């Protein structure tokens, strides 16, 4: 029934504090109410401390807040092997101590930031140690994969080609939200050149609320977590769909809010609104899980979608007749009291697997090579319990992820 | 986390006074007083530079190494001079001769053990050690020789903790000493092989940047020092503050050093406007990157425009949009694709603290790893040969128990170091 969550890496923790905020906010549980149902991991104390100093301070147990005073290191190796190792046990312990206390759970919603040290590496083995300790569950990892041109870390790809290959054979469904492609939404669909990280977080903090929160919440067309991976992954590769939200209108500027279904659903497939720089440049969808929430008439959907199924310029895979999982919830969304999110009475958090990422992975793989081609910051990992193996052998890994996402599509 | 500063030589020392003059105020620590901190955040992370004893006396955890009493006895007899626990003063009343050899093999080699002693008392302080800060000048005895030894020993004692080095590489135009390239070439040698992050500053790159970027007409040393100390505060201490995207020595190290040499950077501060007038506030952000990335404004002597970059780290510290930050950096990376090296898709390492420099609204330290610094070790290396060839003031070295193969060694080494760096400019 439940779904634990492990927010790993400063980012996964910032986003965590955010997604965790939106929660109580739409459940009437102020600062000090019940008890969360997740944990927080980081090898840099000062960040988890922010959850220990700032807002939502006492809504957590100093037990579900793991820290390694030591060093973060923007390098996979160190975070996965060398350092990150020391903490893992302890980490697990909570996701085994928190996993027990419950009643027939469904899985762990993992929150990490692909291209980091504590986020890429660590998790790599966290999800790793999970796939074995609970192979019998769902492993949906919600990632924030590398901005297409606006990356931060100098190594980023090293850290992301490595978190992909190690987690690939362990996740159930990996959701992806592109940090940059979300900015566009903040520039083009909300207008603000002042987007603090605290915003992107409010956003995913939204799209995510549509996943677990409301879905695990009764409705006219419930959709379990398992449901996802089933209706969402055509193949064992921990396939990565993309998150998209519909009413991303500004709560100040424009106001046409009352945008009946027929509109908000069409607003999902236009590439300028998908929290991912993977513009459907060719990527044929192969399965979409349209999660609606608020006042929505099933016919409105079983029509708004029909209209789409016949737009053709939206070309769905061949081997897939119908790939539209319609998830209907009741309670409308719940916008921050005064952030910058419109606040409509219905939304569409549609996520999907698109042959599109054939790109995004490509463009991120290429990156890697360029540097590896010169070993660049390699000495930083080797000296951290890794080898020419793990790199070269994780490169070959993704290689067959560029072929995979190619074969499962583009062909009939 | 933590670090333990090291004031090698007079310069490195003189600067200590300025690095601590600053940092303290950037942490509300009065002479011997405690934390008067205008805020409450300038305290949760202080440890990085102090120690708890009394309850109002957080003492800087640095080392003051020097073979010339008068110096430390000027730093200890002035302003903040009375905050260092006397135990910190590792003096060498000997003749602090201006010979690299006199402070690395003969005179300094003795005072070393009585230093390492303390560098251990401070390291084994508490919590977890990160690395050590090292200030000095590569143009003298107590600086290049004895300080370059202090590290060769440090890096044998904790090849784990990092080693940032702040070197005052011999300014071009005019040398404030004569053997300079001797004391220098010999210390850079030791650097390229122990510390793993070096920030090279040039007394004349400063003047310039201090007489034209600060209409300042009488730039006393105190100033130069002050400007420098401003950068080393943005680097370390800063990142030991919160931030949307914070880093720390390692991130800085693990994002800036593609190849083990250690490589040297060139620090640059952001708001560098003259007092009254200039107080233009054009600091939205494009103004800071405008600054940081220009030629002038690079504490180094060489000009970036004269050689690609391998890595860059804009360590900003003042509330800004992870969008207008992450964005700007890009155009910058495209307007100058020419010089920014290609085999690194994203050279730049954007870092973002929150709280800014006490009295300012928005700043951003720049730590550049450009291939341009090739054209400096060249300089140094040249000066050597031109004088080595004739063994100029060599008797002051050998006569101090040195080797004719020692000088050969260093030059070559550091000389090769020039070579390599070009391997990327191409
Ligand atoms: C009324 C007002 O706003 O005054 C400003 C000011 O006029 C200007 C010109 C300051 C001023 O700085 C200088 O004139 C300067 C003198 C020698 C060497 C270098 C700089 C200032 O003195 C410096 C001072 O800086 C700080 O307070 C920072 O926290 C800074 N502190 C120190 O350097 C410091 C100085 C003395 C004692 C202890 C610390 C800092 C910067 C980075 C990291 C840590 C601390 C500031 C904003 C000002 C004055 C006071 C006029 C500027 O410099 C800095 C470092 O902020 C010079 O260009 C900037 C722009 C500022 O607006
Ligand atoms: N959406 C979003 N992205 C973030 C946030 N914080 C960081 N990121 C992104 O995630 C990556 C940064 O990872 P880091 O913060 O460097 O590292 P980490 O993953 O926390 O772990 P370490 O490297 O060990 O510190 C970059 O690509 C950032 O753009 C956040 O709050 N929200
Ligand atoms: N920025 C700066 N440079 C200094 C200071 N003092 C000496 N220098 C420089 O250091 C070099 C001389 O070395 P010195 O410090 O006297 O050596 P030592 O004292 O024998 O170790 C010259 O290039 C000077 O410009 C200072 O307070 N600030
Ligand atoms: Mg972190
Ligand atoms: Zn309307």
């Amino acid at each position: 029934r439940e779904c634990i969550s492990i927010h790993v890496g400063q980012a996964g923790v910032q986003i965590g504090n955010a997604c965790w905020e939106l929660y109580c906010l739409e459940h009437g549980i102020q600062p000090d109410g019940h008890v969360p149902r997740a944990v927080f991991v980081d090898l840099e104390p000062t960040v988890i401390d922010e959850v220990r100093t700032g807002t939502y301070r006492q809504l957590f147990h100093p037990e579900q807040l793991i820290t390694g005073k030591e060093d973060a290191a923007n390098n996979y190796a160190r975070g996965h092997y060398t350092i990150g190792k020391e903490i893992i046990d302890l980490v697990l312990d909570r996701i085994r101590k928190l996993a027990d206390q419950c009643t027939g759970l469904q899985g762990f919603s993992v929150f990490h930031s692909f291209g980091g040290g504590t986020g890429s590496g660590f998790t790599s083995l966290l999800m790793e140690r999970l796939s074995v300790d609970y192979g019998k569950k769902s492993k949906l990892e919600f990632s924030i994969y590398p901005a297409p041109q606006v990356s931060t870390a100098v190594v980023e790809p090293y850290n992301s080609i490595l978190t992909t290959h190690t987690t690939l054979e362990h996740s159930d469904c990996a959701f992806m939200v592109d940090n940059e492609a979300i900015y566009d939404i903040c520039r083009r669909n909300l207008d603000i050149e002042r987007p603090t990280y605290t915003n992107l977080n409010r956003l995913i903090g939204q799209i995510v609320s549509s996943i677990t929160a409301s879905l695990r919440f009764d409705g006219a067309l419930n959709v379990d977590l398992t449901e996802f991976q089933t209706n969402l992954v055509p193949y064992p590769r921990g396939h990565f769909p993309l998150a998209t939200y519909a009413p991303v209108i500004s709560a100040e500027k424009a106001y046409h809010e009352q945008l009946s279904v027929a509109e908000i659903t069409n607003a999902c497939f236009e590439p300028a609104n998908q929290m991912v720089k993977c513009d459907p440049r060719h990527g044929k969808y192969m399965a979409c899980c349209l999660l609606y929430r608020g006042d929505v008439v099933p016919k409105d959907v079983n029509a708004a979608i029909a209209t789409i199924k016949t737009k053709r310029t939206i070309q769905f895979v061949d081997w897939c007749p119908t790939g539209f999982k319609v998830g209907i919830n009741y309670e409308p969304p719940t916008v921050v009291p005064g952030g910058d999110l419109a606040k409509v009475q219905r939304a569409v958090c549609m996520l999907s697997n698109t042959t599109a990422i054939a790109e995004a992975w490509a463009r991120l793989d290429h990156k890697f090579d360029l540097m590896y081609a010169k070993r660049a910051f390699v000495h930083w990992y080797v000296g951290e319990g890794m080898e020419e193996g793990e790199f070269s052998e994780a490169r070959e890994d993704m290689a067959a992820l560029e072929k995979d996402y190619e074969e499962v599509g583009v062909d009939s | 986390r933590e670090i333990v500063h090291i004031q090698a030589g007079q310069c490195g020392n003189q600067i200590g006074a300025k690095f601590w003059e600053v940092i303290s105020d950037e942490h509300g620590i009065d002479p011997t007083g405690s934390y008067h901190g205008d805020s409450d955040l300038q305290l949760e992370r202080i440890n990085v530079y102090y120690n708890e004893a009394a309850g109002n006396k957080y003492v800087p955890r640095a080392i003051l190494v020097d073979l010339e009493p008068g110096t430390m006895d000027s730093v200890r007899s002035g302003p903040f001079g009375q905050i260092f626990r006397p135990d910190n003063f590792v003096f060498g009343q000997s003749g602090a001769g201006n010979n690299w050899a006199k402070g690395h093999y003969t005179e300094g080699a003795e005072l070393v053990d009585s230093v390492l002693d303390v560098v251990r008392k401070e390291s084994e302080s508490c919590d977890c050690l990160q690395g050590f800060q090292l200030t000095h000048s590569l143009g003298g005895g107590t600086g290049s020789g004895m300080g370059t030894l202090l590290i060769s020993k440090i890096r044998e004692e904790y090849p784990d903790r990092i080693m940032n080095t702040f070197s005052v590489v011999p300014s071009p135009k005019v040398s404030d000493t004569v053997v300079e390239p001797y004391n220098a070439t010999l210390s850079v040698h030791q650097l390229v092989e122990n510390t793993d992050e070096t920030y090279c500053i040039d007394n004349e790159a400063l003047y310039d940047i201090c007489f034209r970027t600060l209409k300042l007409t009488t730039p006393t040393y105190g100033d130069l020092n002050h400007l420098v100390s401003a950068t080393m505060s943005g680097v370390t201490t800063c990142l030991r503050f919160p931030g949307q995207l914070n880093a720390d020595l390692r991130k800085l190290a693990v994002n800036m050093v593609p190849f083990p040499r250690l490589h040297f950077f060139m620090p640059g501060f952001a708001p560098l406007t003259s007092r009254g007038s200039q107080q233009y506030r054009a600091l939205t952000v494009p103004e800071l990157t405008q600054q940081m990335f220009d030629a002038k404004n690079m504490m180094a002597a060489c000009d970036p425009r004269h050689g690609r970059y391998l890595t860059v780290a804009a360590v900003f510290r003042g509330r800004m949009s992870m969008k207008e930050v992450d964005e700007q950096m890009l155009n910058v990376q495209n307007k100058n694709s020419s010089y920014f090296v290609e085999w690194i898709p994203n050279n730049v390492k954007t870092a973002v603290c929150d709280i800014p420099p006490r009295g300012l609204k928005m700043s951003a330290t720049f730590i550049g790893n450009s291939t341009a610094i090739q054209e400096l070790f060249k300089r140094i290396s040249e000066q050597f040969t031109a004088m080595f060839r004739r063994k100029a003031f060599l008797h002051w070295y050998t006569g101090e128990g040195m080797d004719e193969m020692e000088f050969t060694e260093a030059e070559s080494n550091m000389n090769d170091l020039v070579s390599e760096y070009q391997q990327y400019q191409d």
